């Protein structure tokens, strides 16, 4: 078991709704992947996580609360993203 | 330390549906 991938929705510019997207949890980071290309648009250390929050419709990460550390998206499988993340911070800690 | 986190992040998530997003 290695890097994990989750199709999540994100709030982009140009409209007001969310845009399907693709997340990638790495035992060293978290990233916003372009479901379109599968390439990474964003990255964020997993060992940098402060506290996250998976939901039945969405999931969220809290890293940077100093200012704005809250990065979230829409996904009907958070506990899957979160348990792993949670399980990954368990490693890299 | 768990307690409200869920609601503490969900309340924040509301800001992702409001209208802004990331304010770049």
């Amino acid at each position: 078991y290695g890097v994990s991938f989750f199709l999540v929705k994100e709030k982009m510019k140009g409209k007001n709704k969310l845009v399907p997207r693709l997340l990638g949890i790495t035992k060293e980071c978290v990233m916003r992947v372009d479901e379109k290309t599968k390439e990474v648009i964003q990255e964020w250390s997993l060992t940098n996580i402060k506290r996250w929050a998976a939901s039945p419709k969405s999931f969220t990460l809290d890293f940077g609360d100093y200012q704005d550390g809250y990065y979230s998206v829409q996904t009907t499988e958070g506990e899957q993203i979160a348990q792993l993340i949670a399980g990954y911070i368990d490693i890299i800690l | 330390d768990i307690d409200q986190m869920f609601s503490t992040l969900l309340g924040e998530m509301d800001l992702l549906t409001q209208s802004l997003g990331v304010d770049t």
